[PDB]
C-alpha cells in the first residue's frame, strides 16, 4: 500500500540495527512488510537481524520471500548465503555469493563473504584474491581487512607487516568506541599486537553475542543444588566439548574423566561433535559416569535444560571462541560453577564464565587485569597431555652407532626383549647403543630402500615413515604401535653432523621478529638448520624468501610435511633443540616436543598463549630454557647448539624428568583438579559468588 | 568459522 512509508519504516530499522537495537531494527522492519507487504528489502533487512538472533529457519523463509519478489536482489542472496553457511550448506552459500557477484560484481560484502568460504576450506591464496577485490571495491571494510590480515599470517606474508599490524589495532579502536562487534575473532587476537585491554574487550563483545541467541528464547533463570545431597555427597562435574574425537584436546585430556575418583566425582561429558568412529570418542564414552551427545539437541535451550536436570555444580567450557563451541550453554548458567578449562588459551571475557583454571607462571597475579574470570590456580601447570598413555613406546629409546642419541632411533613395546636378543649391544650413562653389525646395516637398508618393515630375530622392525600402510590407528594414536619402530634424520633429509633446531607449530606462530631471532642462532651456530613443518605449505615459500633477505640459504631450512600423530610425536627425538614462538606458544606441540626429550627454548610474554611454554617447562623443572628477553633466548639457544656436553645435561634432565616431573602425570593431575573443583564447590556453597583460587 | 558481512539494504531514489 505505502513503499515511501514502509522505506522510512526501513531506513529507521536499518539505523536502530546499528546501534545495537536490535529488537526495535526487528519491530520497524515487520511494520514496514505490514505497510507494504512485497517490500524485498525489508523481508531481507529482517532476516538477517533473525540470523544474528539464531532464527536461522524464519531468517531463510524471509530470504526466499525477498528473492521471490526480487529474483535479481543481489544483497539477499549474499545475506541468504551467510545464513546457509551458519547452517553448514556450504554449497547452498556458494551459489549464493556466486549469484550475487553474477548480479552485482562490484559487489563488496558479497566478495568479502565468498573469501570466508575460501578461507574456511583451506584455499588461503583464493580467499586473499577475493577479500582483495572486496577492498578494492571498498577501501574502508574491517570485516575484509581483519580476515584478509589472519590469511596473511597463516602463509607467514608479511608484506608491510608493522602498516598491517598499525591498521589491525586502529579498526579495533574504532570498533570498540563506535559500540560494534570487533571484526578481529577473539582467538585470532591471540596473533596481534593488541593491549590486554582491547583483547579482554574484543572477547567480552563475543560473548555477549551468544546472550541476542538466548535472549530470544524467554527462559528464566536456573535454580542450582546448594549441597551434594542429592548426588550422595559426589560434586557433578560437567565437561563440554566438541573435540572429544580424534582432536588436540582429547589427545591431552582423554584420560582425566575416567581417572576422576567417583567417591567424591560424578562425571558427565557433553559432546557438542558428532561421534567421529574413533577410539579417542569410544574411551571418553566408556569411561565417563555419563555422556550425554548435544550434536542430538540443537536447541541450547533443550541442551541446557538437559545439563540443569543431571545436577551439575561444575559445568566445563573446554571451547571458548573455538570451531564447535555452544558458549550460549554457559550463557543460559545451568550449572551454579562454569570454568574455562585447557582448550581456550584466553579469556572468555564473557559475564557466564566465573574461573579460568591456569596457573601462576601461565597467569601471574599482576595480570590478573587481562582476564574476566576470576583465576583458579593448578598446583603446577594447567596444561596435560596423554603422551604417557598414548605413546608409551617413546617411554625408552636405543641408537644405532654409525656416539649420538638423535641420528638413528628405536623405539618398541618390546624393544628391550629385541636387544636382548643382540649378542653386541652397549649401555651408556640409560642409553642402549647397537654396534654398525649386521643388524644395523639391514635397518639402515630398509630405510634407504623405503622398504615398509623387515623381521629380525622373529622381530617386527618398522619404517617410522610407513606406520599408516602397517597400523592406521597406531599412526593417529588411537593404539600404541606392536613393531619397533625405526626414527632417523636421512628419512627427513636433516643434516648427520650438525645440530638441528626445529619447530612443528602451525606457520601462523611466526612474525618476522621470531625468524630473525631464529636467523640470529643459526648465523651463531654455524652448520645447525631450522628444521619447520608446511603448515600449511604455502607458507613455506614466503619463510624461505624471509630468511633468505636475512642471509640464510635455503639448505639450512629444512621443511617436512604434517604427519600422522604418532610420527610428528616420535621424530621430535631426531631434533637437538625446539625453538618455542614467543608471539603464540607450542601448546599441545609443547608437549609433544618433551615427551621425546627435546629441550624446547621460550621467551614468555603476558598473554596467557605467550606463556604456557614456561609454564611446561617450570614443571618439568628446566628454568634454564626460560628467556627473559631475546637476548637471552638467542644465548640460551646458541650455548645449546654450541657446547654439546651443556646440550647433552640438558637433555638428560627433559628424558628423566618428562617421567619424574608432574607434567605427564594425568593420575596426579586429576587428583590436584578434583582438589581445585571442591575448593570451588565449598566457596560457592558458603555463598560467595568466584574469587580467586590462588 | 570465518565470520560474514550482511548488508543492510537502503532503497534508492
Ligand atoms: C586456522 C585458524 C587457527 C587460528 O587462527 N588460531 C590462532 C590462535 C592460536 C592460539 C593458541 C591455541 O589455540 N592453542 C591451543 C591448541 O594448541 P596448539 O599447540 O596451539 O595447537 P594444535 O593443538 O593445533 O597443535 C598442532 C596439533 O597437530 C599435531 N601435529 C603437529 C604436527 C605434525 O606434523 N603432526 C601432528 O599431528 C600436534 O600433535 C597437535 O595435536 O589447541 C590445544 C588443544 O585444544 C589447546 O590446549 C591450546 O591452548
Ligand atoms: C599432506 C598435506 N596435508 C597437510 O599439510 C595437513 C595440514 C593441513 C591440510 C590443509 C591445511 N593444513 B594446515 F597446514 F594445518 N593449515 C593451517 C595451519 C591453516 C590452513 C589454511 C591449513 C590448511
Amino acid at each position: 500500500a505505502c513503499p515511501t512509508h514502509a522505506d522510512s519504516l526501513n531506513n529507521l530499522a536499518n539505523i536502530k540495527r546499528e546501534q545495537g537495537n536490535i529488537e526495535e531494527a526487528v519491530r520497524l522492519y515487520r511494520k514496514a512488510l505490514e505497510v507494504f507487504p512485497e517490500f524485498a528489502a525489508a523481508h531481507s533487512n529482517l532476516a538477517s537481524v533473525l540470523q544474528q538472533q539464531g532464527k536461522l529457519q524464519e531468517a531463510l523463509m524471509h530470504y526466499k520471500e525477498a528473492i521471490r519478489i526480487s529474483p535479481t536482489f543481489a544483497d539477499a542472496y549474499s545475506n541468504m548465503g551467510n545464513t546457509l553457511k551458519e547452517m553448514q550448506d556450504v554449497q547452498g552459500a556458494l551459489q549464493c555469493y556466486t549469484r550475487a557477484i553474477q548480479i552485482n560484481p562490484a559487489f563488496a560484502d558479497a566478495h568479502s563473504n565468498l573469501a570466508s568460504i575460501h578461507k574456511d576450506s583451506g584455499n588461503i591464496p583464493e580467499a586473499i584474491a577475493s577479500y582483495r577485490t572486496a577492498l578494492k571495491l571498498k577501501p574502508d571494510f574491517p570485516d575484509a581487512y581483519c580476515n584478509l590480515a589472519h590469511c596473511l599470517q597463516i602463509v607467514c606474508d608479511w608484506t608491510d607487516y608493522d602498516e598491517r599490524m598499525k591498521k589491525l589495532v586502529s579498526i579495533v579502536a574504532d570498533q570498540l568506541e563506535k559500540n560494534r562487534l570487533p571484526s578481529v575473532h577473539p582467538h585470532h587476537s591471540m596473533l596481534y599486537p593488541l593491549s590486554h585491554g582491547f583483547r579482554k574487550a574484543i572477547a567480552e563483545r563475543h560473548g555477549n553475542l551468544c546472550l541476542d541467541k538466548i535472549n530470544v528464547l524467554h527462559k528464566p533463570p536456573y535454580e542450582h543444588p546448594k549441597d551434594l545431597k542429592l548426588s550422595d555427597g559426589r560434586l557433578r562435574v560437567g565437561y563440554v566439548s566438541s573435540d572429544f574425537g580424534n582432536h588436540p584436546t582429547s589427545h591431552l585430556m582423554q584420560s582425566i574423566p575416567g581417572m576422576h575418583n567417583p567417591d567424591k566425582f560424578e562425571v558427565f561429558c557433553y559432546a557438542l561433535s558428532p561421534d567421529d568412529g574413533t577410539n579417542f570418542r569410544v574411551k571418553v564414552m566408556a569411561e565417563a559416569n555419563h555422556f550425554i551427545d548435544l550434536s542430538q539437541i540443537p536447541c541450547n535451550g533443550k541442551a541446557a535444560d538437559r545439563i540443569h536436570q543431571d545436577g551439575i555444580h561444575i559445568l566445563v567450557n573446554m571451547n571458548g571462541y573455538t570451531k564447535g563451541a555452544r558458549n550460549e550453554l554457559f550463557a543460559l548458567r545451568p550449572a551454579p560453577i562454569q570454568a574455562m578449562w585447557l582448550g581456550y588459551p584466553g579469556t572468555s571475557g564473557a559475564l557466564f564464565m566465573d574461573y579460568i583454571i591456569t596457573d601462576q607462571e601461565t597467569s601471574p597475579a599482576e595480570v590478573a587485569e587481562q582476564y574476566s574470570e576470576k583465576l583458579a590456580y593448578m598446583p603446577h601447570t594447567f596444561f596435560i597431555g596423554d603422551h604417557a598413555n598414548m605413546f608409551p613406546h617413546l617411554k625408552k629409546k636405543a641408537v644405532i652407532d654409525f656416539i649420538y642419541d638423535n641420528r638413528i632411533v628405536l623405539n618398541g613395546i618390546d624393544l628391550k626383549a629385541f636387544l636382548d636378543s643382540l649378542p653386541d649391544v652397549k649401555i651408556v650413562k640409560n642409553m642402549p647403543v647397537i654396534p654398525m653389525n649386521t643388524i644395523a646395516e639391514a635397518v639402515i637398508e630398509m630405510i634407504n630402500r623405503g622398504q615398509i618393515q623387515i623381521t629380525i630375530n622373529g622381530f617386527s622392525i618398522s619404517n617410522g615413515l610407513a606406520t599408516t600402510q602397517i597400523n592406521n590407528k597406531a599412526a593417529t594414536g588411537e593404539e600404541v604401535p606392536r613393531t619397533i619402530i625405526v626414527t632417523t634424520r636421512s628419512q627427513y633429509g636433516l643434516p648427520e653432523d650438525a645440530i638441528v633446531y626445529c619447530n612443528f607449530n602451525q606457520l601462523y606462530k611466526i612474525d618476522p621478529s621470531t625468524l630473525q631471532m631464529w636467523a640470529n642462532i643459526l648465523k651463531r651456530v654455524p652448520n645447525s638448520v631450522l628444521w619447520l613443518l608446511r603448515f600449511p605449505a604455502v607458507g613455506e615459500p614466503n619463510i624461505q624468501q624471509y630468511a633468505q633477505n636475512m642471509g640464510l640459504p635455503q639448505n639450512r631450512i629444512i621443511f617436512s610435511p604434517v604427519a600422522p600423530k604418532e610420527e610428528h610425536v616420535r621424530r621430535g627425538q631426531l631434533a637437538d633443540v625446539c625453538l618455542d614462538t614467543p608471539l603464540c606458544n607450542g601448546h599441545t606441540t609443547g608437549m609433544d616436543v618433551l615427551w621425546a626429550g627435546t629441550p624446547m627454548v621460550t621467551m614468555p610474554g603476558e598473554t596467557l598463549a605467550s606463556r604456557v611454554a614456561a609454564s611446561q617447562l617450570t614443571c618439568l623443572g628446566c628454568l634454564e630454557l626460560i628467556a627473559k628477553n631475546r637476548q637471552e633466548y638467542e644465548d640460551i639457544a646458541v650455548k645449546l647448539g654450541t657446547d654439546l656436553e651443556y646440550l647433552k645435561k640438558v637433555r638428560g634432565k627433559v628424558w628423566k624428568q618428562r617421567i619424574s616431573s608432574p607434567l605427564f602425570n594425568t593420575k596426579q593431575y586429576t587428583m590436584e583438579l578434583e582438589r581445585l573443583y571442591l575448593q570451588m564447590w565449598e566457596h560457592y556453597a558458603a555463598g560467595n559468588k568466584p574469587d580467586h583460587m590462588i | 568459522e570465518t565470520g560474514t558481512t550482511n548488508t543492510a539494504t537502503t532503497a534508492t531514489s
